[PDB]
């Protein structure tokens, strides 16, 4: 609305200093974005406060930032939070005050809520409000009557059209309460299932779950935790939590492995009881009462094999007290969102180390599974050394002339091989693995294009690992990395980022990637964030490399792709050169290396 | 013989576009004098200004347009 | 039983709310190698800065202490090793303390060691001299091989004063050996605190009622150089790869050339020195009487005070008890620290 003579948005007529803002840390614009003075000495609960009202935009060392959305703002009411509390503390802790549009906007948001609750019972589903007239104008509109099926009012909802209600019911203005009171609930049977003490419970995990745990009735929503964080471990503890039949969801064969390993390493619960519904093996499912599956296997849209069919009917009869959904940046995916429509659970979960999408399909998560219901910030578990201190860098790789001279003429998807392959970027990688392989350190190749990490591995010696690579043949690779001292470094392709449980290492290289995405250059990254044998925060010990080819659309997607890393806080630390690799003995030395490499790269055809 | 102009140094990289940019006739013209070396080029005085808006169209080309974003 | 989470939010947020002295004193430093002493229990590491003030303190130990001399001992796996012998060198030693710096910190001191390897050495000093010994206690855990007890009493026999400081320790070994041999245990309650014990362990020990004065044979000798750039000159290299000696100092006996005094002979074993460093201990035959204080201004009409002709910003003030005259806390506190005279008295 107002524009000074500069770009910036200015907010004089919109709001006043108070007497004492340079006690009072935060400023709250009127778009609603949020400041914080990370460094001001009410930081903490200044910081809890607006994790707990507001939708964090970025977290660097000096001043965080974030913005109020009708989701966190619903996430307030949901631990119980007035307009009036959260005016109130706002209000204390804003120097500048509250600007009126962001108040009526928040008491909106906060009446908007309480109004309608949906609830499941007997496999049917119940829209409830507690206010009767309200049903009267908010069934105004013949979409809900055709959904509907043909104090505390309610009726009941046709299963599958309940997404196609949420979805409404949110820009309709009375999102539905979603609290399973799993306590107070005899019709589904509780589980005999509890967390050993042998199981170790981090703040951030706490907080986590105490956020989620708001009340005797566990909220549904997403928490966003790296993988090193543990977020195996806070879905195992929310199983025991609900006590009751919870549902396991994972993107793959190895995720349902990983989980059944540490549902038995951290729950009391027996092998037999847990079963891992799944084409490739089979725990005869209805014999128990946790059960572990995929998207890709509940989701599938062809015809059913009838031994799957018989746990599947016994899987959609049946109601779920807690459903886990893992790394659900892919929930929404067309097929994925389905497996929400075919199971019946009463509280869902949703966990992922990487809550970012290209498609602008994440923000469905808000009315699929729910709100944030926590978000790790990952400069604090690094300050607390739960998770290992990541020197991240990107290699400004020079591209060879020949090279540049064909990228530069050839303007279909094969640049994209030629940028991927060149001496200067072979080179670079050739003497950071030497140099970190004689400093005895674990180093990870990532690569996308199979035909550039083939000619790499095999002109550097070292074992690639790609799709087709069988299980037998990918995990011997591994076992003798992690153990054979002669060997330090693997070449593994999207198989290693998409979804994987690979050793971690204290280095790594990315040659190659998809685009400028985020999620995978944060999956890749999650794999050296694990801690060490003896490893301390200060000691920088991890390291991540990134090489990009200079003036090529590489370093469009680099850039492109680091957003996320940097709205984390982490520094891309650009190198340029690197001193010793004009005097290490390296391939392509002479030009006939680049010439003979470049026209088998032209063979590419 | 001699001619007049102006001389351009760059990395290899840019000097390639550069002897690209003439020998696909993006600019229509042959500004390229001659082949001085690896790194440097002859180029005629008038076109440099649109020479060097070339090379600038291409760093956009191969950078990420933050724009606020 | 419920789990914790039952009860509700955190909330963190609503919590806010709108005597005779001896003069000649021969001291070894004992200082632990001991795993403890990499341990950051200061601010700084505790090595680091145990060293870094040892440099200090060694220092000023000559400095107040010309005609004293100095030995450090270092301890650790078991074994205790004379880093320097007793020298009149403060930079030999603080170089061996800056080298010191990177050694092993490995392993358990003995105190036993380092005290009967301290005796073997103190032993076969002159009886005028104040033998002396220095204990930095950083592990309270310390292998002996033998009854301390007995070295204890051969201490006392053998008049060794021995003081030990104790780092976040009170430990009954080092209680005993002091208070019984006359020495005192002290424990660092802060860096503050250990700059203050050993500043104050700079000071020449008061003699005990035990304690008999001797007379002892010196020597003063005069440096001597070349008569003129070069000429009449007489080639030698210095007593302490020497270079060569242009000008330097001799002994009657030893008629050796000497670069740095003072010095014991390398030859006789008599003690060279210059008249000037002798005077610098005779503050402590001249103790100076403290000022009376008068922090109220008690109508004093000078306004600048005499020592520092400045006006008195405060109310802390003090007069001589001879000479009268008005000195400010900061002139007071120099000349008592630093001067050690009055200077009106001084008229
Ligand atoms: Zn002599
Ligand atoms: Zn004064
Ligand atoms: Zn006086």
């Amino acid at each position: 609305t107002k524009v000074d003579e500069y770009g910036a948005k200015d907010y004089r007529l919109q709001m006043p200093l108070k007497d004492d803002h340079t006690s009072r840390p935060l400023w709250v614009a009127p778009d609603g974005h949020i400041f914080l003075e990370a460094f001001s000495p009410v930081y903490k609960y200044a910081q809890d406060f607006l994790v707990a009202i507001a939708e964090p935009v970025c977290r660097p060392t000096h001043v965080h930032e974030y913005k109020l959305t009708a989701y966190s703002l619903y996430a307030a009411v949901s631990v119980g939070l007035q307009t009036s509390d959260i005016t109130e503390y706002l209000r204390k802790l804003s120097k500048t005050g509250v600007p009126d549009g962001i108040m009526q906007f928040i008491k909106l948001c906060t009446v908007s809520y309480g109004k309608v609750k949906l609830v499941l019972k007997h496999n049917r589903y119940f829209v409830e409000s507690c206010h009767p007239d309200v049903i009267q104008h908010l069934l105004q509109d013949p979409v809900i009557r055709e959904c509907r099926l043909r104090q505390t009012v309610s009726f009941e909802v046709k299963q599958e059209m309940i997404e196609e209600l949420q979805k409404r019911c949110i820009h309709l203005e009375y999102p539905l309460l979603a609290e399973y009171d799993f306590r107070n609930d005899s019709v589904n049977p509780d589980i005999n299932i509890d967390l050993k003490p042998t199981a170790v419970l981090r703040p951030y995990q706490e907080k986590s779950l105490r956020k989620m745990f708001g009340n005797g009735r566990a909220r549904s929503g997403v928490i966003v935790l790296p993988c090193g964080a543990g977020k195996s471990l806070v879905g195992v503890t929310a199983a025991c939590t609900v006590r009751k039949r919870c549902l396991v969801l994972g993107n793959s064969a190895v995720s349902v492995e990983q989980w059944k390993a540490q549902f038995k390493m951290w729950s009391t619960i027996d092998d037999s009881q847990i079963c891992r519904f799944t084409s490739d093996a089979k725990d005869k499912p209805i014999g128990c009462s946790v059960a572990i599956s995929t998207y890709s296997m509940l989701g599938h849209t062809t015809k059913r094999s009838w031994e799957a069919e018989r746990v599947m009917e016994w899987l959609k009869t049946q109601e779920w007290g807690l459903m886990i959904l893992d790394e659900v940046h892919t929930i929404p995916a067309k097929m994925f969102r389905r497996v929400l429509t075919i199971v019946q659970a009463h509280c869902k979960l949703g966990l992922t180390a990487t809550l970012v999408r290209e498609d602008d399909k994440i923000v469905d998560l808000n009315f699929l599974i729910g709100p944030k219901l926590y978000e790790a910030n990952w400069m604090e578990l690094q300050n607390n050394g739960y998770i290992a201190k990541v020197q991240c860098a990107e290699v400004w790789c020079p591209m060879s002339p020949e090279f540049y001279r064909e990228y530069v003429a050839i303007k279909t998807k094969k640049r994209i091989l030629l940028y991927t392959m060149n001496p200067n970027k072979f080179r670079a990688c050739q003497f950071l693995i030497k140099f970190h392989e004689r400093r005895n350190d674990k180093i990870i190749v990532f690569a996308d294009n199979v035909f550039a990490l083939k000619e790499y591995a095999i002109r550097l010696n070292k074992p690639y690992i790609y799709g087709p690579t069988s299980q037998g043949e990918r995990m011997q690779i591994l076992q003798n990395f992690k153990h054979n001292p002669k060997i330090n470094t693997i070449f593994i392709s999207k198989v290693g980022d998409t979804s994987f449980d690979l050793p971690e290492a204290n280095v790594l290289i990315q040659i190659s990637s998809h685009g400028g995405s985020r999620r995978q250059e944060a999956q890749r990254l999650g794999r050296v964030l694990r801690a060490k044998k003896g490893m301390v925060a200060e000691e920088y010990n991890a390291f991540f490399y990134s090489l990009v080819s200079q003036d090529t659309q590489e370093m469009a997607y680099s850039t492109k792709r680091q957003r996320f890393l940097v709205d984390q806080g982490y520094s891309f630390k650009v190198i340029t050169k690197l001193a010793g690799m004009e005097e290490e003995d390296l391939a392509f030395s002479t030009k006939e290396e680049q010439q003979q490499l470049l026209q088998k790269v032209l063979a590419a055809t | 013989n001699v001619l007049k102009g102006v001389l351009i140094e760059c990395d290899p990289a840019m000097k390639q576009f550069l002897l690209y940019l003439d020998e696909s006739n993006a600019l229509g013209k042959k500004f390229i004098i001659q082949d001085i070396d690896d790194t440097h080029v002859f180029v005629i005085a008038e076109l440099v200004n649109v020479l060097q808006e070339r090379v600038g169209e291409l760093m956009d080309q191969n950078a990420f347009s933050l724009t606020q974003k | 039983r419920t789990k914790r989470w039952e009860g509700g939010y955190e909330r963190t947020w609503e919590i806010l709310k709108e005597v005779r002295l001896g003069m000649m004193r021969h001291l070894y430093v004992v200082v632990d190698g001991s795993r403890t002493m990499e341990d950051q229990d200061l601010k700084p590491n505790r090595l680091t800065c145990t060293l870094k003030l040892l440099e200090y303190f060694v220092e000023e130990y000559f400095d107040q202490n010309p005609i004293s001399q100095i030995g450090i001992i270092v301890t650790k796996s078991k074994r205790a090793e004379k880093l320097t012998e007793l020298s009149g060198n403060p930079r030999k030693h603080i170089t061996s303390l800056k080298k010191a710096v990177d050694m092993t910190c490995h392993g358990e001191p003995s105190l036993y060691n380092s005290l009967s390897i301290a005796m073997q050495t103190l032993k076969h000093m002159p009886g005028h001299t104040s033998r002396e010994v220095l204990i930095i206690f950083s592990s309270l855990t310390t292998c002996d091989p033998s009854n301390i007890y007995d070295l204890i009493k051969t201490l006392k026999a053998a008049k060794i004063r021995v003081s030990v400081i104790g780092l976040s320790a009170e430990v009954r070994v080092c209680t005993v050996l002091a208070r019984e041999t006359g020495g005192t245990y002290h424990v660092i309650l802060d860096e503050s605190h250990y700059k203050e014990l050993l500043t104050h362990h700079v000071s020449p020990p008061p003699a005990s009622s035990s304690s008999e004065c001797s007379l002892i044979r010196m020597g003063f000798p005069q440096h001597t150089i070349a008569s003129l750039s070069d000429q009449d000159a007489k080639p030698s290299f210095s007593m302490a790869e020497p270079g060569l000696t242009l000008g330097g100092y001799f002994c009657p006996q030893c008629r050796a050339k000497y670069c740095e005094l003072p010095v014991e002979c390398k030859i006789c074993g008599l003690t060279l020195v210059s008249a000037p460093h002798l005077a610098r201990s005779y503050h402590h035959l001249f103790p100076l009487d403290a000022f009376q204080e008068i922090p109220l201004e008690e109508y004093n009409g000078e306004r600048f005070c005499y020592g520092c002709q400045g006006e008195l910003k405060d109310q802390h003030v003090y007069v001589c008890a001879v000479c009268q005259n008005v000195f400010c806390v900061d002139c007071d506190v120099f000349v008592h620290d630093s001067l050690h005279c009055c200077p009106g008295c001084i008229h």
